[PDB]
Formats: C-alpha cells, structure tokens, sequence
RNA sequence: CUGGUGUUGGCUCUUGGUCGCGCCUGCGUAGGAUAGGUGGGAGCCUGUGAACCCCCGCCUCCGGGUGGGGGG
RNA sequence: GGGGCCUGACUGCGAGGCCUGCAAGCCGAGCAGGGGCGAAAGCCGGGCCUAGUGAACCGGUGGUCCCGUGUGGAAGGGCCA
C-alpha cells in the first residue's frame, strides 16, 4: 500500500510521507476520507514537481537576497537629524532608517528587520548588525548626524 | 592486573584463522613460565546415548612421556614392570585429584576404570589423563598400553557437555606447529564424528590457553 | 448477466470432488465425490454516467476502484 | 457448526514461546560432587594499581557487589 | 536314541517324468562356481513323508547403475531380492 500523505500519520506533515497504511484499511479510512492520495504515477511526479516549485523559491529568495546583500553591505548608511552633542532630540528608530535608506539609497528594506537593542541616539558612526534574510544578513555601518 | 590487559588484544565477534590466531594466543600470554595452549568446542550431537561419544585420538611425546598405571595389585606389577612410571591404586587416584599431576600418559587396568573416569574424569581429561581403552591406554595388557605410549598421540573425547578439547599448540611452540596440530585436530575430531550425528557438526571452535583469553576460529583455514 | 463484476468475469464452473488421499508417501490413492458448485468473491458501492451503483467484485474492485475505466466514483 | 482469508479500520491494557545476547546459579555426604557438572586442581604457584589479609552494613538464601575502616 | 565338528534349511541349472482341460502342484541324476562330513567309496540343493495355504494388480525397503520424455542431472520407472 503505497500511502500517500496529505497530513498527518501523526499529526499533519504532509511532507514524503508514504506509510504502508495497508490495503482497503488506509485506502478507505484514509483517503476516502480525505487527506492524500496513492502513488498515481500522477503524484509521484506532483510531489516531485511542487516540491521542486518550493525550492526555487527558497533558494530564489536566498538569492534576491544576497544581490540587495553585498550591495548593502558595501554602501553607506546616511542619516541627517537634530540634536546637541551627542544624542539628538527625537530618538534613531531604524523605522526611521528604512524611511530614509529607502527613501534616499533606493533600496526597499523592512523594519521588523535589523538587530536593535532599541533606538539609538549618540551620532554618526555606529553601526547595526541587521537581519535580512533567515541565514545571511548584513551588519553594516550607520553613520547620523545633526546636520545641526 | 594481567587481564584488562589480554581483554582489549582480542576481539569481540570474528573467526581468525589458525596460524593467525596462534600469533595472537602466544600474543595474549606472557604469562609465567609458559601458557600451555589447547583447542576447546562444541560438538553439535548429544552425549545420552553411548552412540555419538566423540573420543580417542589425534597426531612428539617419546621414550620421555612419563606415565601412571592404575591398578590393583597383579597390575600394579605388571604395568610396574611392562615400563610404568607411577603405579598404584585408586590411592594414586585420590593423590592426582588432590594435587598430584608428574604423569605425561596414565594406563587402568580394566578394574578400576570406574574410579578413573569419576574421581578423576575431572583431573585426566583436559590434558589426557582418564585411561582411554581403543585408544591405547586401557587393559588387562596394562603393561602393553604403557609399553606402547610413546609413538606420538595425544587424545580428545567428547565431554558430558559436549565440548572436546586438548593440547594444539605450546605458547611457544612456532605459530606454524601451532596452525599444524590445531588443524590436525580439525581431521581427526572432523572424522571421529558419531554415526547416527545430523544439523552441524563444528558449532563453536575456540583456542588459547587454559586460563586466560579464548578465539574462536574457522577449522577450515 | 445480474451477478458478475463489471470489471471482467468470474462466476461460474467449478466441480469438486472429496477422495481418501495417502499417495507417493507409500501406496496410492482413492476417488469420491462428483459434485459441481458455485465460487466468487464481493460487491460494493461506486458510480457511472450520471448514478449507477457498480456491484462488481473484491479483485477488479482494489483495482478500478482504486482508478477507473469506463466509469468512476 | 467450525480453524485460516478477503473487503473486517483505530486506540490502549496483556500473558505465552522462542533463539539471541548480557551478567546469574545448585546438589549423587573429605576417592559420588565445592560455591553444578564436564575441560580444572580450586588456581598446575596465582591479579586494576580502593576497601589487600582484620573489621560492620547493603542487595531473591548469596557473590556481584558492599561503604569502607583497616592494611605484612 | 547320544556324542564330534558343520550348516548346501547354497547361486546358476537342470535331462526327463508323475497328476493336469487352466495355472498349479510335485520330482530329479548329472553339469559349473563354493563349501562340509569322512582317510576315503560317497551323502549334503532343509527336515520321515502326505497338511503348516493363495492369483494378478496395487504399493515399501536392501542391490541394479537399464530407461531417463533438449543433453548433464534427478523425480520417476524398468529388473534382483
């Protein structure tokens, strides 16, 4: 019996799993029910084709990710605001960042992203180790200044 | 210590060959003087019917192999003067089990044979010792059998149990002599085999030596 | 033709017969019965162009069943 | 009427055999047995280098161990 | 009726007759290999006889090494018992 998964066989992983549920037994439970189907030369392949479909997406996105990557990390973090002498009046929020970077560098980059204790305020050259994508992301360097 | 030692030399699970082995049993014995090697295994049969009973003998010992004569009287002269060496009774029976162990071949008179296998079985038959009729050392020719030990046989029977088992290589005696007599043996016990014996023969076959470390080994090699 | 299978045929034929055996095990054999019956195996539930049922039986079943060749469920 | 089999699927509770492996373990009355027995003898003269001999207490009649303390 | 060693209460065979509708059944000198009893002439092919019995098949088992369904094998079979 050639058991092919849509769920569970404990809870839910529909992932390459085929269990030999046996006979009529896993065939009509099982799948008359509703949650799979037998190996169908169909699905053999359909498993083999959307899995492959989520690989490139995966490594895709690695991709789209380390071309915004090395360019990133190359470039300058440019970032005017007002202050005193050291920490300016109204507070750094990379939300702010992404305002800006986008807003001036070009490049689209989130928010919840980058690594933050919190908001920062002491000037220029300090520099952000930012997540951007799950393995791989940039720290790179920011630098503000009270164009004053 | 002196075993943790021996322990890790050898191995947990594999059939080495006879010459191959012999290196490792003088490997594991260094021991004082020299460890004696025998060859011990399991003969798949069944010893409550006199039918299979493995025994008598396989082919050194010389005009030099010591030997007891068991007897009671008229054989003790007999095997006396046939060429004995040490002659007495069920006396020299109680001496052997107690520590008394000089004889290289004991002789019985066929009227103590009882006495033989009983109080000794148990301290002639490792070495050879326990008075082995059609395997000469068993007669009212008591003298006959002591007169002919020499030749150059050493025996095997078949233990209660169904292990036999005896001497296949000194500790010291070259690895080759050590691969020669162990297989020698393999013919011999291989062909003693008892008629009315099926399933397999040779079930477990090992070597070292007395008191130590055992390999089992593939008599076919 | 209400008893089949749809998928293929199998009812029908079918002639037993009981004997006292004992044979190349030391002495031959001896001849009884002369009786002809019936031998199949099971129907269940499933559908064509626009209901139907199916019947058919336990084998083809696992099989057209499991797919479809000039129906399905 | 009745064992196996078929579509007669899930969940858990359970006692049986079997070979394998892993360590257990006794009684034919000082020559018929020592912790059975056959290969031994109780070590053919012996083994981690922590309880070594003397000494309490802990585990299926006990050694496997036993904590040692002790130690020519 | 006793003692002595011994076993032919053997194979391969039997020329030729008894009784016979059938198959049976029964008998036997001599011939060959191979023994046993005696010195040997010779007897010995169960027994003092006439009952102690049975087809053909159907199967077993101890030899054969004939047949072996492509040939090399073997299931299986033919023959001896």
């Amino acid at each position: 019996m050639k058991v092919i998964f849509l769920k569970d066989v404990k809870g839910k992983g529909k992932k390459g799993e085929i269990k030999n549920v046996a006979d009529g037994y896993a065939n009509n439970f099982l799948f008359k029910q509703g949650l799979a189907i037998e190996a169908t030369p169909a699905n053999l392949k359909a498993l083999e084709a959307q899995k492959q479909k989520e690989q490139r997406q995966a490594a895709e996105e690695l991709a789209n990710a380390k071309k915004l990557k090395e360019q990133l990390e190359k470039l300058t973090v440019t970032i005017p605001a007002k202050a005193g002498e050291g920490r300016l009046f109204g507070s750094i929020t990379s939300k702010q960042i992404a305002e800006s970077l986008q807003a001036q560098h070009g490049l689209k980059l989130d928010k919840r992203k980058i690594e933050l204790a919190d908001a920062i305020r002491a000037l220029g050259y300090t520099n952000v180790p930012v997540k951007l994508h799950p393995e791989v992301t940039a720290t790179l360097k920011v630098h503000v200044t009270e164009q004053k | 210590k002196r075993y943790r030692a021996l322990l890790e030399k050898v191995d947990p699970n594999k059939i080495y060959t006879i010459d191959e082995a012999a290196h490792l049993v003088k490997e594991l014995a260094t021991a004082k003087f020299d460890e004696t090697v025998e060859v011990h295994a399991k003969l798949g049969i069944d010893p409550r019917r006199s039918d299979q009973n493995v025994r008598g003998t396989v082919s050194g010992l010389g005009k030099q192999v010591r030997v007891l004569a068991i007897a009671k009287g008229e054989k003790i002269k007999e095997a006396e003067e046939a060429g004995a060496d040490y002659v007495g009774g069920e006396e020299i029976i109680q001496k052997i089990l107690d520590g008394w162990m000089d004889f290289d071949a004991v002789v019985a008179t066929p009227d103590v044979m009882g006495a033989v296998g009983s109080k000794l079985g148990r301290i002639l038959g490792p070495r050879g010792l326990l008075p082995n009729p059609k395997a000469g050392t068993v007669g009212f020719n008591i003298g006959e059998i002591i007169r002919e030990i020499k030749a150059g046989r050493i025996e095997f029977r078949n233990d209660k149990t169904g292990a036999i088992h005896a001497p296949v290589g000194k500790a010291s005696f070259p690895p080759e002599k050590l691969a020669d007599n162990i297989r020698a043996f393999i013919r011999a016990l291989e062909a003693h085999k008892p008629e009315g014996a099926k399933g397999t023969f040779l079930r477990s076959v090992y070597v070292t030596t007395t008191m130590g470390p055992s390999v089992r080994i593939n008599p076919h090699s | 033709m209400q008893k089949d299978l749809h998928p293929k045929a199998v009812p029908c034929k079918i002639i037993y017969q009981g004997q006292v055996v004992m044979e190349t095990m030391s002495t031959r054999p001896e001849i009884h019965v002369d009786v002809w019956s019936g031998v199949h195996p099971f129907w269940t539930g499933e559908e064509r162009f626009l209901d139907t049922e199916g019947r058919v039986d336990k084998f083809n079943k696992r099989f057209g069943d499991s797919y479809r060749r000039g129906s399905k469920k």
